[PDB]
């Protein structure tokens, strides 16, 4: 396990969006908003943003954090949600 | 296959119905006319709960008419929605176009407005009982309330230190009455809401800016001459 | 916190408006005239301005509805003169920092009736410049003359400061008015755009009119695919059937 | 907002479905007792302790445990995901039965799963739309009402997910399946992906390239390109912008009718149309009368009404002015 | 005039996008649809057909099918370059891989292009795309460029669909298979790119 | 005519509805001679 | 089923080469004696088929058979470049009655570069070659190399019929109206075509 | 229609020999049999004719 302060500053972000979320679904078209938020909010431009927000959706979903789920029709054309692990994290503080 | 549909369509209405009923919150008192209140009735139309039905568990009982080579998709469901409920019969708008618009869930809802019309309580606000500036401002709720909706989910996204710019707009606004236009005017600068009103005559002449704009024909083409007004007489 | 603010909007060579400019309110701003004075030509190229979606744009008008108001080519082409025109907005941001969004529009070639419609943006333009001053070019004795796109860009180039962008794509021109809090909701997706346009739209015709009530329901209720893929499905196996039968 | 306080924060470094059955029916009953006690609709304490103390954690801790079987779930339809592909990788065709199984299985788990969530949404939903029918009974519950509200989207998200994974999940089988007569059918012995790889990593001393009819696709004439209607227009540029006070060229003169019969609103004085206008029409030239009668008039009737109208007597036409200005009038008397 | 099958499928309502893309270049597979769900049916027909035109649609062992011009060809002959056959290779490698079907067919170019640069040889690969670079990131940068040009072309010509949303993110024809002519039998790839020249199939640029 | 075209040529009446003692009722006022 | 006179005409031994000339382009005049009396016997149902394609096969009025894509053309379509409008329309200026005078219908490489560079402006032809060069001779010899390029490209289409030689010596087809304005009675084919060009 | 009338509804008959429909539906069905592109407001051939 693994969260830099960027990301889980990125987890406790998409936590609260679904706790928001209107259908609890999370659409990549959103993650990459919400992780560009975040940096922003942090200020750091290592690299484009896209890139980025792609390894660290990878990085949390390879560590057990997020699940994807490919969707032809969703903005981005994939879905994601907060894995039991992520939950107990975000939890644990809110 | 018939019964999945009938089944997806109901959790359609009624996952509307609850979204609907949801959004309704969060009004504050109007003052449009003798209009004191807003919100909003979302209701399944008995005329296809009753299709629904006989889709459901009657699919088989009118097989005759859907195998009936001489009628499409729609069409069969238009001469089903005939053959049951038979109230609604028509056929001079064609079978054909009446079974797509039955093809949409959301006609199948009733979706209208009720108004706390002084102490009468809340009543539907027909337009042929409620003064048309009272209609327009429950109209202009029902907007503010949608991009209220929209404003606080990218509450998130968004930050602070921007508050998005809000305009509107109304056309014959001379249908308004004073309170219902100096109803609109408080709403939406309580909601820092920017307007754009039209009227042929200046309703709204004590309030914002005002222009006044005259056609003119020249050389067998056209001018707008646009001139300010200014708050008194 | 500071809400931001349009200021003001210019109509170029349109339909009875050369290089007119009306200040916007605050608060309110107010149109008057009878009949014909052209008030929906003004709010239809607003609209026009924000959302330059050619496709959604249809304005048939709050009364006298339809083409007889000037729109079986959608209230676009004919509302327009021939040539280069312009429909720009001024905002000042919550940031209090100023910026003209703005559409050239032409009118397309042929019998045909549609229009060509490029977004643009400016930041950094001194709060003094005038758009209608600095969308025209005084030739001739006090009848100036209209710049198109390219000439536009050199005046504005040769302006210190001053940053001109075109977008190649209207989801890009809202997303930039979005992070400007120009927008309330990421229109990331046309249906963004469709139901934002219900909404300006109905606005415009105001109140629960005919046409208010019939489309509250596409206002309020999203579209649903599974309702459509379920009948869908019921119309393949109706036919099966039907073949069986045969 | 929360961006800055996590930043300064500095913080770093049983799938089985009856258990979602009994979730189900305690949740059922703590949301009845709930409904209950906010119709009883105590006081305000009452209320409290009633309505959301109860209510709040308890149906908050119950949806989140849900959402943790739904979440155990998501993970396990994932596991089944990935030990399909990995034995894929292992078996090859001989994975083919154990695949088809998996995927049957887990569309059933799925479905059972979606029954048992439909078994109790829609009461659930009636006993929410109760609560919010009884949250009026007290003006202090706006609390409950966000409460009452937002319970109502989590049950519905609930549910959505509860088709949604299923529309997912079928689809993703789909691909499974097209996979097996796509991938292996076609490569049964595994051979072509070793030797696939093989002359990947060595193409170049095997250069070809495959040939095609692909010389043109459609050669056509090219569009008229961007040739568009344009005049290079030039128009008389607007001047500075006139005012005038709201067609003061009528309305200067509105203000001082209004005011000069409003001194007869505030007296009630009797209106005599004719007297006033002859009075009046004589401060202004010949072609302005019409412009003024009218304007006058739309004054004048708005103050009361005349009382002569109703004993059935016709007023006569009353001279205003010369050249033949005639007022059919009778004495407005009744304000 | 004609059997009954071929003037059958010369009359389904696929035929005509199938005839035009095949003439256009683009190769049938799982994606380009309607070119392949129901040549599947008449895939003789369709063959015998199309000599008439000097020209074979050439299945492999795989499913694809795709259109081979012979040197008599009445429709022009044209080739596709070395990076396009790479490219495929790679498409192909990720249209076997059952570890990637988690991704639903759904790939993004920056997966491509890692991929690619996993299994070749970076420099001796960029030597292609230009002579003289030297490990230059501009040169690699400019690979990456032409990979998703070549990416386009090959959408062009059946390989690969972007999505309705999304250019950077596309699914997979089994045509890609295509590219996997010199690996779909165990014979020397040599001998077999030399049956596929005889067979018009592939040529070297 | 809604009194938005009431031109100066031929005998123009001002109807304008008011409630007298409860009585629906327009009042009539007469103009002519004009033009 | 399928129209038997359709599948008549498409098992015609003459079908396989002309329907793969119109695929890639290729006009079908009067000159071509047995493709155009197919065309004209069948084209009742040769429309039908490649309007499938949704592909219009138009007979011009000057009787040329060609395809005329639609938007939504199944065979996904290629354009001439500007370059290549610009020598059809010098092409057609070249076929008009004034080269009645000049060339009898047999034309060189030279007539076309020659009425190319006096007619074009400078700035179009810059356009075609480089903003940036100015009358140098190399690139005088890429503009050559590209009319080269676009004179073939237009031979591939049945628009130029080359003289059996590598000298680029060639006659012009009817079909060439395509690139010019329509021929209307009194009207100077030289003013139109000027006003075309310019 | 009204030459068809003149001079040859008696390859007609067929139409207005048949016990099915009446004496205006069988001028309704014989218009819609000439100029059969012309749909109607799909009405009763009881009120066409």
């Amino acid at each position: 396990i693994s969260l830099p302060v960027e990301r889980l500053a990125f987890l406790m972000a998409i936590a609260v969006l679904n706790s928001e979320r209107l259908d609890g679904e999370m659409s990549e078209g959103e993650l990459i908003d919400a992780f560009r938020e975040v940096c922003k909010g942090f200020e750091q431009t290592a690299e484009s943003v896209a890139v980025r927000a792609n390894n660290a959706i990878n990085d949390m979903v390879r560590q057990k954090l997020l699940n994807r789920f490919t969707s032809e029709l969703a903005d981005g054309n994939a879905i994601y949600r907060l894995t039991p692990l992520g939950i107990s994290i975000s939890d644990y503080y809110i | 296959s018939s019964k999945s549909v009938a089944n997806i369509i109901r959790k359609t209405i009624q996952r509307e119905q609850n979204r609907i009923r949801m959004l309704n919150q969060g009004l504050q008192a109007v003052s449009f006319g003798q209009v004191r209140g807003v919100r909003l009735n979302v209701n399944v139309r008995e005329s296809h709960a009753i299709l629904l039905d006989v889709l459901s568990e009657q699919q088989e009982q009118h097989q005759d008419l859907f195998n009936s080579q001489r009628l499409t998709f729609s069409e069969a469901m238009a001469k089903l929605y005939q053959r049951l409920n038979p109230q609604v019969d028509m056929g001079q708008r064609l079978p054909q176009t009446i079974g797509e618009e039955l093809l949409d869930y959301r006609n199948y809802l009733e979706l209208d407005v009720e108004v706390n019309r002084g102490s009468d309580g809340w009543l539907k606000a027909e337009s042929g009982a409620l003064s048309t500036g009272e209609a327009i401002g429950t109209g202009m709720s029902i907007l503010v309330m949608v991009v209220q909706s929209w404003e606080e989910e990218s509450r998130r996204l968004r930050g602070k230190d921007i508050s998005p710019c809000r305009l509107l707009f109304l056309d014959q606004a001379a249908r308004l009455d004073a309170k219902s236009i100096a109803t609109l005017f408080e709403l939406c600068e309580r909601l820092q809401m920017q307007l754009i009103i039209a009227a042929p005559e200046n309703i709204s002449p004590e309030k914002g800016t005002t222009y006044k704009l005259v056609r003119k024909v020249f050389k067998n083409h056209e001018h707008v001459h646009v001139v300010g007004l200014r708050g008194f007489g | 916190i500071e809400r931001g603010k349009f200021r003001s909007l210019t109509l170029v060579n349109w339909n009875g408006f050369f290089a007119r400019t009306f200040d916007l309110d605050e608060l309110v701003t107010t149109l008057s005239g009878g009949n014909g004075a052209g008030k929906s030509t003004t709010m239809a190229a607003f609209v026009t301005a924000l959302i330059p979606d050619l496709t959604l744009l249809h304005f048939r008008n709050t009364t006298e509805a339809g083409a007889t108001s000037g729109s079986r080519d959608k209230g676009l082409h004919g509302k327009l003169r021939a040539g280069v025109c312009y429909s720009t907005l001024d905002v000042i941001n919550s940031r209090h920092q100023r910026v003209v969004v703005g559409v050239r529009l032409q009118q397309v070639a042929g019998r045909d009736r549609k229009v060509d419609i490029k977004p643009f943006m400016i930041q950094g333009l001194p709060t003094a410049i005038q758009p209608t001053q600095l969308l025209t070019e005084n030739v001739g004795e006090r009848q100036a003359r209209v710049l198109p796109l390219n000439e536009l860009k050199d005046r504005l180039d040769e302006m210190e400061g001053v940053q001109f962008k075109q977008f190649n794509s209207i989801t890009d021109y809202h997303a930039q008015m979005f992070d400007l809090g120009v927008i309330p909701k990421r229109l990331r997706s046309a249906s963004d755009r469709s139901k934002f346009y219900r909404l300006i739209e109905a606005s415009l015709y105001g109140g629960i009119s005919s046409a208010i009530t019939r489309s509250l329901r596409d206002y309020l209720l999203p579209e649903n695919s599974g309702v459509r893929k379920a009948f869908q499905d019921m119309e393949a196996a109706l036919r099966e059937n039907r073949i069986t039968l045969e | 907002e929360l961006v800055s306080w996590a930043r300064k924060n500095d913080f770093s470094i049983e799938f089985s479905t009856l258990r979602l059955s009994m979730q189900l029916s305690i949740v059922a009953n703590e949301l009845h007792r709930a409904a209950e006690a906010a119709e009883e609709g105590g006081d305000e304490f009452h209320w409290h302790r009633n309505v959301f103390a109860p209510l709040k954690y308890s149906v908050a801790e119950i949806f989140d445990s849900i959402d943790m079987s739904q979440r155990l779930m998501d993970e396990q339809q994932n596991f089944v995901k990935e030990d399909i592909a990995a034995l894929l990788n292992q078996d090859w065709q001989a994975a083919i039965a154990n695949c088809e199984q998996l995927l049957s299985e887990t569309s059933g788990t799925l479905r059972e799963l979606q029954d048992t969530l439909e078994a109790a949404g829609d009461k659930l939903q009636a006993n929410l739309l109760r609560i919010q029918d009884a949250n009026m009974g007290s003006g202090g519950s706006e609390l409950v009402d966000k409460l009452v509200f937002d319970l109502q989207s989590k049950l519905d998200r609930i549910i959505s997910w509860g088709q949604q994974a299923i529309d997912l999940w079928i689809g993703y089988d789909r691909h499974v399946h097209k996979f097996i007569r796509t991938a292996i059918d076609m490569d049964k012995n595994r051979i072509f992906s070793q030797r696939l790889r093989q002359s990947v990593q060595h193409y170049f001393d095997n250069p070809w390239t495959l040939t095609v009819a692909n010389a043109e696709r459609l050669l056509d004439m090219r569009d008229e390109e961007l040739a568009l209607r344009n005049e290079e227009v030039t128009g008389e540029l607007p001047l500075e912008l006139e005012y005038e006070e709201f067609s003061e060229i009528n309305d200067q003169l509105a203000a001082m009718i209004e005011k000069a019969l409003l001194v007869y609103q505030q007296e009630q004085r009797p209106l005599d149309l004719g007297a006033v206008l002859r009075d009046y029409l004589a401060q202004h030239p010949l072609p302005r009368h019409f412009d003024v009668a009218r304007i006058l008039v739309d004054q004048a009737v708005r103050l009361g009404v005349a009382e002569a109208d109703f004993s059935g007597l016709p007023a006569e036409w009353l001279a205003i002015n010369d050249y033949g200005a005639k007022v059919q009038a009778h004495v407005i008397d009744t304000y | 005039f004609m059997p009954v099958k071929l003037a059958q499928a010369l009359a389904n309502s696929l035929f005509p996008e199938l005839d035009s893309q095949l003439r256009a270049g683009r190769h049938i597979g799982i994606d380009d649809l309607d070119n392949h769900a129901f040549l599947m049916d008449f895939q003789e027909q369709l063959e015998e057909f199309y000599a008439r035109y000097n020209v074979e649609l050439i299945r492999a062992p795989e499913g694809f099918f795709y259109l081979r011009p012979r040197s008599t060809t009445l429709i022009p002959r044209s080739v596709l370059s070395e990076l396009d056959m790479m490219v495929g290779k790679i498409l192909c490698y990720l249209y076997l891989s059952p570890e990637r079907l988690a991704n639903q067919g759904i790939f993004t170019s920056q997966e491509l292009y890692e991929e690619l640069i996993s299994l070749a040889d970076e420099g001796k690969l960029m030597k292609f795309v230009n002579q003289r670079s030297s490990g230059s990131d501009l040169d690699k940068q400019k690979l990456q460029e032409k990979v998703r040009t070549t990416l386009n072309r090959l959408r062009r010509l059946g390989m690969v669909y972007f999505l309705p949303n999304n250019n950077n993110k596309f699914t997979i024809t089994e045509a890609v298979f295509r590219f996997g002519a010199d690996v779909r039998s165990g014979d020397d790839p040599r001998e077999i790119q030399l049956r596929m020249i005889r067979d018009g199939e592939a040529m070297p640029v």
